[PDB]
């Protein structure tokens, strides 16, 4: 499209987020979710095909479906109670609706079919946003009224996306299909403490986003979309492959790195409610993730995969458009564990 | 709570369970979408005459206008899954899977 | 929760106003400048009290003190005011602009009489 | 004038229907006869069914739907 | 989550839209200003528990008024009673209850 | 007492639904539909909003459905929750909806801003290539 | 009651004057013997639909004008307009009206 | 005695869109240098009721594989729309008296199009298809128009009330206040209705027919009682009834005027001409119309 | 200058409803912020009584109030009857 | 000549002159010869019920006058 166009699309999606964020009304909310679905569908069909075309009715109808309910619910609040700030719910009914319509929009299981063929339909770029930026808005919304969400729902929900997540990513070949998984997992890792502690989610959220912008970025940068022609990749970029595997290590929880941050401490906090069983169990799934993780750094850089001829033409030239904020994402998203008390500026 | 919300309520259940039930032609999907729409818009209206709540009059109609722009969106969409495939049957659109 | 106290019907005994629409339209401007103590007594008293029951008194003067007023009309400047308030009666949106002539007499009338 | 008449009209309604509910609802145990259902003691303008509860149904048509339907 | 962009500014955007008692045009008044005025009153500067735990006669006369639950309840239970006993035959309608009364303006 | 005419209004919205939510041959479902429609803006014209019911019946049945029609071508217990006082020398509901330009700034600005993206993104949409 | 009363009666005529016409010359016996889809007319129905919804927003104009707040009033209505008029400009620039 | 109101409303429109037929031969033969039907009666005045007897007479061509339901529902809906439309019209006291009479007019004109597009559905052939789309479309986009002037028109009226518009236009008519707008009016009023030169395109058949004549005269009437107001006197109506019924005989005679003397546009001159010379003027004048009173502190008064 | 007059000049042939169009819009845009009399359509817009005037109570101490509507006291409507 | 098109328009007139006055004329007969009360707003809605109930006879256009005063 034309970049004004482009560009115009993307103050848009950002501008109905920051309405969703900023408003105290919930009409305006609604608004503001109706404009960044309107203003997203173009993104996703900015490469125009079908695969493009089939993602961007999918999510759609998904956040249709989701921003109905969302309607609904408010309707049925305002029934019960002639208030539109938003505050405790003040029906039991009005929550449960709700609750699913925020997770139909973040994609928490059982409502998370859509997020894989979504993300393996549209480009990387896109991928990236959708993972990124569209999560902001629901988990305002739930941070804003975490005092009203049930807790039987809210846990069971994020059990069930960690177990799917982490389930899921173990097959998966292309790495789109992989990180939507990553990113279903994340999020059940991340909704499973917002009764508890808010700051902790938002954290999390920062460390995820950090994560996976860095991970997109890499994914850009070395323009693969298949394990193999990520494994294609040692013979022309090696640092490219090196720092994706620390990343990949970092994402998968383990210590000292970055990744390590927001699951501790969202045990602890778990801990502090005396909620015991749930952590150990969020842990041993999240040993799936690992796994997948670890397979696909074994795959990229720990060994050398077979190369081909024509690779000796791509020695020749460099890579011409570079993109900023790479380095640093990979250093925040890597080596800023000592910096952990920082949560306490309520970020 | 009188009868006329739980008819409505109802009604909103019934043209959600349609959408969700998918038989074929998308077009019936977006008509149960609109067609739950159409009972938001008449739950609302009648829930802020009732209470003489005046400044929420503006809600109905800002809700219609947004509704009926997402409404031209999914037709969009929906043309040109037709013009990739020839008809607009829902079972063509599984390329994208888990 | 509590028992609602109601009067009596005998304290919402009194002498209606029997006359039309069309009949109080003709005479408002001057019920209204004449009639003007009692009602803004008891309008203050609504919107202060906040309830029907606390101001029956200033009722019972308003309806006595229109019904003086209409008595005037009626003593001095009775054909006149008929002859207004059937051309106000006649018209279905009962319309000051139709006939401003009887509206003049009328005014003359009262202001020679009264 | 006519708010003062409105006024008289809603209490005049509110009486009889307080006299027809002491006469129906002498043999219900624990019925207290005009209880008010809010807490406060405060005056709570009665909606069209609290007039026209007891009434005819032609002049409770009449009440609720004849400026609707007035054309 | 949320920023307060309106409180920092004094903005106003859509805080006029929140509740029934907020500047009506022409001042038409809601159909439960006193009841949500009282109930805004109560729990002002008092927080969400202790609001929800020491304001709670206002809020159930605020309900009370919204959707009348209690009054339905009562009108019914008085009609079907005078239902029975009229069907019985202990019971007959005044003149009033007829449309046999005499009107008053 | 008309035999509950709202309660028969909204029983014939709900058959309606009933009809249309089977989805069978989308033109009939479409049918079902601005019958639907048209039991609903009599329920909201029945209950004392002329202006919204007027606005459900003008746009919803005379463009948006039209508008799916089309492109379908182209392819293969009550009364006792009213009121008690007068509205005045005025209608409530046309002021409350007239309030739109002088009171709601925001709403104006982001609905016509939303309106904008939405007539750019049909156009992006449905430039093909 | 007199609207629906109207209503009535012009569907029962109509329908009964139609059912008349079609089943008087019935009784007498007689011998009794695709994939183009343009877009243009989708397009052309889209820019309907939008327009009216922003006419639906123009809509209150009548009683909008008096608020006492009439230079509010006056701006958003102008700028209801001048969107309108900007989508018709944006519509027309690329080619969105051609056949 | 509500009945016999509906009555005397309903057989005099269908009386009327009888004798149309006759008249618009009358009219176009004298305009061609011959004679319309003169043979049949004293001056072709038993032309309709032998048209109509002969088109009662005539079996129907009944496709046999088509949706008969669609096919004999719309014929219902375009005529019960026709005959509906003419209750709110004051002339001078309506029928029916409904606040917002103008709304339920444009109401009742975005649902015309549901007939065309029944029968083009249900005719069972592609061409018929097409030049149903083609007709929807041309409907549609000029409704738009009208919707727009109509409001713009209105606003110095004060209310969507149509017996205001007598009250307004007391002292001067509205063609002077606003001749543009007026004019654009005719022209969509003239496109809505598909008549020359837009018309690109037995029982069902006079169905239709009717239907299509009655939507003539009542936008005839429409037009003359918005923009040609007639001084209505409260003890003898009948002079305004004379006036403003000479107002739509007179605007009925120019359209056969201009259907006599014009060539006919293509579908996609008339949707250009619409769409890049109407509605940039339509939103200009709008935007004048809604400035002027608030510049000239001349706001109507009604609210 | 010259060429705005000459722009002007091409557009106002062949593209009249164009220019028409634009020259109606800014007109209708820029005039009301220079028109004298929308002070007035606003004074009478707030000249309308709509609700009924609540008196107030009398404390002593309120000259500019009028004890009754003939009083001089209060705001006057002679400025809309000379209009 | 032309003036024969004049017999069949004078027909559509007296078909356009029947539904008008015919109203205006019910409007009367119904409403005691004086012009139908239309009720706008809600305000003179109450005035004719009002009306209504003074009359006695449960007609609103039955106009009790300066002699029902007393
Ligand atoms: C915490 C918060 C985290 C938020 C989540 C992260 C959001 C990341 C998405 C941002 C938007 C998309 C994007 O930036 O691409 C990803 C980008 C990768 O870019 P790429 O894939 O090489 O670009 C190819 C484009 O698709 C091809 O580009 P093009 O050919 O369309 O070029 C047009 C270009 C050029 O822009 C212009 O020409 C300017 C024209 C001005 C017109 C003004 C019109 C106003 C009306 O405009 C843009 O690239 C987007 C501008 C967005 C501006 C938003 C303000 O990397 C990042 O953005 C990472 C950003 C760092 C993290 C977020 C910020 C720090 C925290
Ligand atoms: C990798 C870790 C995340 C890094 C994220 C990117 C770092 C660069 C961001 C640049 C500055 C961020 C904010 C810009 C400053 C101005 C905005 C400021 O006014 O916001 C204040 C708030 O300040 C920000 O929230 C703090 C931003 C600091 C983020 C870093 C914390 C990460 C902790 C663990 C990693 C240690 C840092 C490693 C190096 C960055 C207002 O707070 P308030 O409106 O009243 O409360 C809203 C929140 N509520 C609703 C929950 C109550
Ligand atoms: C402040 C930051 C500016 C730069 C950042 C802008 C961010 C995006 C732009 C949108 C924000 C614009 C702010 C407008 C908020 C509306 C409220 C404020 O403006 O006050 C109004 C003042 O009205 C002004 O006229 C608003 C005019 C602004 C709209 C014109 C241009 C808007 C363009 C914004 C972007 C939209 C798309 C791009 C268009 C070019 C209220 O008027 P007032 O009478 O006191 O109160 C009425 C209520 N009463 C009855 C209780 C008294
Ligand atoms: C403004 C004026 C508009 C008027 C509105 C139109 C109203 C219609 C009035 C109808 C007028 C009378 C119609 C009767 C003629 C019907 C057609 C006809 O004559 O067909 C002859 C046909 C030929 O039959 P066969 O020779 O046996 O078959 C040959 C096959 N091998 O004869 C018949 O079928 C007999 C039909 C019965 C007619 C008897 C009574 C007629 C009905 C009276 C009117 C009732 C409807 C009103
Ligand atoms: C169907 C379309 C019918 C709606 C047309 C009538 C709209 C209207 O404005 O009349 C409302 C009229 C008067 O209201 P105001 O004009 O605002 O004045 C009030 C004080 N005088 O009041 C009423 O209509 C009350 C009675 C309405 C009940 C039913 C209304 C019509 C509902 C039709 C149901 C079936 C329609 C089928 C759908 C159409 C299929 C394509
Ligand atoms: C101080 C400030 C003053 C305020 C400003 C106001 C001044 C405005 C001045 C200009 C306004 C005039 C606008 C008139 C309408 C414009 C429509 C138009 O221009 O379209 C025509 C087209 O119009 C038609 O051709 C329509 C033909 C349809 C047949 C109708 C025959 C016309 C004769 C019928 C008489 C009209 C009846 C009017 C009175 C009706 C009474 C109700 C031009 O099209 P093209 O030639 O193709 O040019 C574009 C390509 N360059
Ligand atoms: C700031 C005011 C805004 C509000 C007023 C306007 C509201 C509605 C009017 C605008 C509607 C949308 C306009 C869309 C513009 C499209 C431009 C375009 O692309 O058209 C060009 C042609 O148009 C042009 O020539 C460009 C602009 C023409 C003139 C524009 C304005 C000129 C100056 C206006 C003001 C005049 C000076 C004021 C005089 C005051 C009196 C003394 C292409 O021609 P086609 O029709 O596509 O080709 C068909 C034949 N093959």
């Amino acid at each position: 499209m034309n970049p004004i166009i482009y560009t115009t699309l993307i103050m848009t999606v950002m501008s109905g987020t920051m309405l969703v964020m900023i408003s105290s009304h919930w009409l305006l909310i609604w608004i503001g979710f109706e404009m960044n679905l309107l203003a997203m569908i173009p993104v996703l069909m900015k490469n125009f095909n079908p695969r493009a075309t089939e993602a961007a009715t999918k999510y759609f109808l998904t956040q249709a479906t989701a921003s109905m309910m969302l309607m609904m619910a408010i309707i049925i609040n305002l029934l019960y109670s002639g208030q539109w700030t938003i505050t405790k719910m003040f029906n039991p009914v009005a929550m449960t609706m709700m609750t699913m319509a925020l997770a139909m929009k973040l994609g928490l299981s059982p409502f998370h079919f859509w997020v894989p063929e979504v993300t393996q339909g549209i480009s990387l770029q896109a991928g990236l946003l959708l993972l990124t930026w569209q999560k902001l808005a629901p988990l305002s919304v739930l941070c804003q009224i975490s005092q009203s969400i049930n807790p039987n729902l809210m846990l069971t929900m994020a059990m069930l996306s960690i177990l799917i997540g982490g389930w899921g990513g173990l097959n998966q070949t292309q790495l789109r299909k992989i990180m939507a998984y990553s990113s279903i997992a994340h999020m059940g890792w991340m909704t499973a403490v917002l009764p508890y502690n808010t700051t902790m989610t938002i954290l999390n959220l920062l460390i995820y986003i950090t994560m996976t912008l860095a991970m997109f970025m890499l994914l850009i940068h070395s323009s693969a979309t298949t394990t193999l022609s990520l494994s294609h990749t040692w013979n022309k970029m090696p640092v490219i492959t090196s720092l994706m595997m620390v990343t990949l290590l970092s994402m998968g929880g383990l210590p000292p790195l970055s990744g390590f941050m927001p699951k501790w401490m969202i045990i602890q906090e778990m801990t502090k409610n005396e909620s015991i069983i749930m952590p150990t169990l969020m842990a041993m799934t999240a040993l799936l993730n690992l796994y997948f993780y670890m397979r696909l750094a074994y795959s990229s850089s720990l060994t050398m995969f077979p190369s081909t001829n024509n690779m000796k033409m791509k020695w020749q030239f460099e890579h011409t458009k570079q993109m900023k904020l790479l380095p640093t994402m990979i250093v925040l998203s890597t080596l800023v564990l000592p910096m952990t008390p920082a949560l306490s500026s309520l970020n | 709570m009188p009868l006329v919300y739980m008819n409505i309520i109802m009604a909103f259940a019934i043209a959600l369970a349609g959408l969700l039930m998918y038989r074929s032609h998308l077009m019936s999907s977006l008509l149960c979408l609109e067609g739950m729409m159409l009972s938001l818009f008449i739950m609302s209206t009648l829930i802020i005459l009732n209470t003489h709540f005046t400044l929420a009059n503006m809600m109905p109609i800002i809700l219609l206008v947004f509704a009926a722009c997402e409404a031209a969106l999914g037709l969009s969409l929906l043309v040109m899954v037709s013009n990739t495939y020839g008809t607009d049957y829902v079972q063509n659109l599984n390329l994208l899977q888990c | 929760p509590g028992i609602v106290e109601l009067p009596t019907l005998e304290d919402l005994k009194v002498q209606e106003v029997k006359v039309s629409s069309s009949v109080l339209k003709a005479a408002a401007h001057h019920y209204g400048a004449q009639c003007d103590k009692p009602n803004k007594e008891f309008m203050l008293c609504r919107w202060e009290e906040k309830d029907p029951r606390r101001c029956l008194e200033e009722g019972k003067l308003v309806n006595q003190c229109a019904l003086d007023f209409f008595r005037q009309i009626k003593r001095h400047c009775a054909e006149p005011f008929t002859e207004y308030w059937t051309c106000i009666d006649y018209s279905g949106l009962q319309l000051f602009r139709h006939c401003r002539k009887q509206q003049a007499k009328f005014d003359e009338c009262v202001l020679d009489k009264l | 004038l006519f708010q003062a008449e409105k006024d008289r009209r809603v209490l005049q309604m509110l009486r009889e229907n307080l006299e027809e509910e002491a006469i129906i609802m002498k043999d219900v145990p624990d019925w207290k006869v005009g209880e008010s259902v809010f807490h406060t003691t405060r005056w709570v303008t009665p909606m069209m069914g609290e007039l026209y509860g007891l009434r005819t149904n032609e002049e409770i048509l009449s009440a609720t739907y004849g400026f609707i339907w007035y054309t | 989550p949320f920023f307060d962009v309106q409180k920092r500014l004094g903005l106003d955007l859509d805080r006029w839209m929140t509740i029934q008692s907020a500047e009506q045009p022409h001042k038409i008044p809601g159909r439960c200003h006193a009841f949500e005025k009282e109930w805004i009153e109560c729990a002002h500067g008092i927080g969400g528990i202790r609001a929800e735990k020491e304001c709670k006669i206002e809020f159930d006369d605020f309900v009370e008024c919204l959707l009348r639950q209690k009054t339905m309840k009562r009108l019914s239970a008085i009609k079907r009673q005078r239902d029975k006993l009229i069907k019985e035959g202990k019971y007959t309608p005044p003149p009033h209850h007829l449309g046999k009364e005499d009107p008053r303006p | 007492m008309t035999m509950y005419i709202a309660f028969i209004l909204s029983t014939i919205f709900v058959i309606g639904f009933v009809g249309f939510s089977s989805k069978p041959s989308p033109i009939y479902g479409g049918l079902g539909l601005i019958v639907s429609g048209g039991v609903g803006c009599g329920i909201v014209l029945n209950f004392g909003g002329s202006f919204l019911g007027l606005m459900v019946f003008l746009i919803y049945l005379g463009g948006m459905l039209v508008v799916f029609g089309y492109t379908t071508a182209m392819a293969t217990g009550d009364w006792v929750i009213y009121d008690t006082g007068d509205s005045g020398f005025f209608s409530e509901e046309a002021m409350g909806i007239a309030a739109l330009y002088s009171y709601g700034t925001w709403l104006v600005i982001v609905t016509g801003w939303s309106l904008l993206i939405g007539v750019v993104v049909i156009m992006e949409i449905t430039r093909g290539n | 009651m007199n609207i629906m009363l109207t209503l009535l009666t012009n569907v029962t005529l109509a329908s009964l004057l139609v059912l008349i016409a079609f089943w008087l010359p019935q009784l007498n016996a007689y011998s009794e013997k695709r994939l183009p889809f343009s877009m243009k007319f989708f397009l052309v129905a889209i820019t309907f639909l939008l327009f009216d919804l922003e006419i639906a927003l123009l809509l209150p104009l009548p009683w909008a004008s008096q608020t006492n707040n009439l230079k509010t009033m006056l701006t958003m209505a102008l700028f209801l307009l001048i969107l309108l008029a900007a989508s018709l400009a944006y519509e027309w620039t690329q080619k969105g009206l051609e056949w | 005695m509500f009945m016999i109101n509906i009555l005397s409303l309903i057989i005099p429109i269908l009386l009327a869109v009888a004798f149309l037929t006759l008249v618009e031969r009358k009219v176009l033969g004298y305009m061609q240098l011959r004679k319309g039907p003169n043979v049949v009666g004293p001056y072709g005045l038993l032309q309709p009721i032998a048209d109509a007897l002969k088109l009662f007479t005539k079996e129907p061509l009944r496709p046999a594989t088509s949706s008969i339901s669609m096919f004999i529902i719309a014929p219902i809906l375009a005529l019960s729309l026709a005959l509906t439309m003419w209750v709110p019209l004051p002339m001078p006291y309506p029928l029916i008296n409904m606040n917002l009479g103008v709304l339920f007019m444009l109401a009742m004109s975005s649902l015309a199009v549901y007939s065309i597009l029944w029968s083009g559905w249900a005719s069972n052939s592609k061409y018929a298809l097409i030049g149903a789309l083609r007709a929807v479309a041309q409907t549609i986009s000029y409704e738009v128009t009208l919707a727009i002037i109509l409001l713009s028109v209105l606003l110095m009226n004060g209310s969507y009330t149509l017996s205001t518009l007598i009250t307004t236009q007391e002292h001067i008519w509205m063609i002077f206040t606003s001749w543009p707008l007026a004019m654009m009016w005719f022209i969509s009023t003239l496109a809505e209705t598909n008549r020359a030169p837009f018309d690109l395109t037995a029982g069902p058949f006079a169905m239709f027919f009717m239907a299509e004549y009655a939507n003539i005269i009542m936008m005839n009437a429409f037009t003359a009682i918005l923009f040609l107001g007639a001084s209505h006197d409260p003890h003898t109506p009948e002079l305004y009834t004379i006036n403003f019924v000479l107002k739509t005989l007179a605007l009925t005679i120019t359209f056969l005027w201009i259907r006599a003397s014009y060539p006919r546009f293509r579908y996609d001159q008339l949707m250009h001409l619409l769409w890049k010379s109407f509605l940039p003027l339509t939103l200009a004048l709008c935007m004048w119309h809604i400035s002027l009173p608030i510049m000239t502190a001349s706001i109507p008064p009604q609210s | 200058a010259g060429r705005i007059a000459s722009f002007l000049k091409n557009a106002w042939a062949k593209e009249p409803v164009l220019v028409a169009s634009f020259a109606i819009g800014g007109l209708a845009i820029i005039l009301p912020s220079l028109s004298p009399y929308t002070n007035y359509a606003i004074r009478i817009n707030r000249a309308t009584p709509y609700n009924y005037p609540v008196p107030l109570r009398d404390d002593g101490n309120m000259p500019d109030v009028p004890s009754h509507p003939q009083d001089p006291q209060g705001p006057s409507l002679e400025w809309l009857k000379n209009l | 000549m032309w003036f024969e098109i004049l017999p069949g328009i004078a027909v559509m007139a007296a078909c356009l002159f029947i539904p008008g006055m015919a109203t205006a004329h019910i409007h009367k007969f119904t409403n005691g010869g004086k012009e139908k009360r239309v009720a706008h707003f809600s305000y003179q809605w109450n005035l004719m019920e009002r009306d209504r109930r003074i009359s006695g006879v449960n007609r609103y256009h039955v106009t009790k006058g300066l002699e029902n005063i007393d």
